[PDB]
Order: structure tokens, then sequence, then C-alpha cells
């Protein structure tokens, strides 16, 4: 019974990761923040200052 | 999970293959 | 026209420098410039012909000296980061 619960739990982990778009929210936010900082840095060249 | 004006993106020392190996 | 070689280009006033290659991207007939997300010139159509030319910046990168301790030896190895060494 414990083995079956363990296997089903891992299966549900796989399904829940596959379904929810924002499962990897922390990693995606880190990547987005770094890319946005780089984009702002590059865009700052267009400023007259 | 999903502009070269002097910006360099240094590759990680451990490739994802060896991180997966660890 | 010179391609695959770093060159100062001036196509009606782009006044930029880089390496020009054949572009698979298809421009609109009225469109001349090209731009990426960060609003930097990325492709220019040839003012003479239909060809589209990408603009990749001239290859650059840091130079890192790989040495053991000077007590151990005096031989060094040089790393040109993110550079094809056909053009070192
Ligand atoms: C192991 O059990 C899992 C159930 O989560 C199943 O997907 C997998 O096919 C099984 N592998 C075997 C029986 O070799
Ligand atoms: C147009 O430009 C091309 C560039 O290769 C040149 O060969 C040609 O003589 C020019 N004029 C015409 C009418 O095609
Ligand atoms: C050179 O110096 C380093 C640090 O002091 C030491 O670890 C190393 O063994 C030395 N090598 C030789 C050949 O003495
Ligand atoms: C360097 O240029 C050669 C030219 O044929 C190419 O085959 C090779 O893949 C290039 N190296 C890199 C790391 O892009």
């Amino acid at each position: 019974l414990i083995a079956n619960q363990f296997n089903s739990a891992i299966g549900k982990i796989q399904d829940s990761l596959s379904s929810t778009p924002s499962a990897l929210g922390k990693l995606q936010d880190v990547v987005n923040q770094n890319a946005q900082a780089l984009n702002t840095l590059v865009k700052q060249l267009s400023s007259n200052f | 999970v999903t502009k070269f004006n002097g910006l360099t993106v240094l590759p990680p020392l451990l490739t994802d293959e060896m991180i997966a190996q660890y | 026209l010179v391609k695959n070689k770093c060159v100062n280009f001036n196509f009606n006033g782009l006044t930029g420098t880089g390496v020009l290659t054949e572009s698979n991207k298809k421009f609109l007939p009225f469109q001349q410039f090209g731009r990426d997300i960060a609003d930097t010139t990325d492709a220019v159509r040839d003012p003479q012909t239909l060809e589209i030319l990408d603009i990749t910046p001239c290859s650059f990168g840091g130079v890192s000296v790989i040495t053991p301790g000077t007590n151990t030896s005096n031989q060094v190895a040089v790393l040109y980061q993110d550079v094809n060494c056909t053009e070192v």
C-alpha cells in the first residue's frame, strides 16, 4: 500500500507539473528578471541623457 | 522553462549534463 | 559587396560595423531597416538588390590566461572567450 501511494504521488507530481503553467514560477521569475535587467541596460543606450 | 553591445553570457562551468549526473 | 567579413557598412546612413551574411528572413517591400527586441539594427536590405543581409557584431570577448603557479611553471594557455578561432 505504501509503495502504491508513493508511485501514485510521483505520478500526480508529474501531472501537476505538466498542467499548471506557473509551476516553475520562481525559476521563470529569476530568468525574466535577469532578461529584463539586460533589456533595460541595452535600451538605456537609446536615451539622450 | 523558456543584443551584443559588450555583453557576454559566460557559460556555466557545470553543463546541464553533469548537473543531471550529480 | 563584401560578406562574411567584418566591415564598416554605410547603407544610406546605417553607419554601423559588423559581419554581413545572407538572410533567410523575408522583408516587406517597403521595409528597409531591421531591428531586434532591444531596438538595434539586425538586418539591412541591399539598396541595389533584393538580398537581405544580417548584421552580426564583430566577434569580441575577453582574453583569459590559464597558468599554473609561477613556481610550478612559466607556460601559459590563452582562452579567447566565445570566439571562433578561425578569426583569432
Ligand atoms: C513503475 O511504476 C510507474 C508508476 O508510477 C510506471 O509508470 C512505470 O511504468 C513502472 N515501471 C516498471 C513497472 O518497470
Ligand atoms: C541593378 O543592380 C545589379 C547589382 O548586381 C546590377 O548588376 C545591375 O546592372 C543593376 N541594374 C539593373 C537594371 O539591373
Ligand atoms: C607552488 O606553490 C603552491 C602554493 O604555495 C604549492 O601548492 C605548490 O606545491 C608549489 N609547487 C612547487 C613545485 O613547489
Ligand atoms: C567556427 O567556424 C566554422 C566554419 O566552418 C564552423 O564550422 C564552426 O562551427 C564554428 N564554430 C563555432 C563554435 O561556431
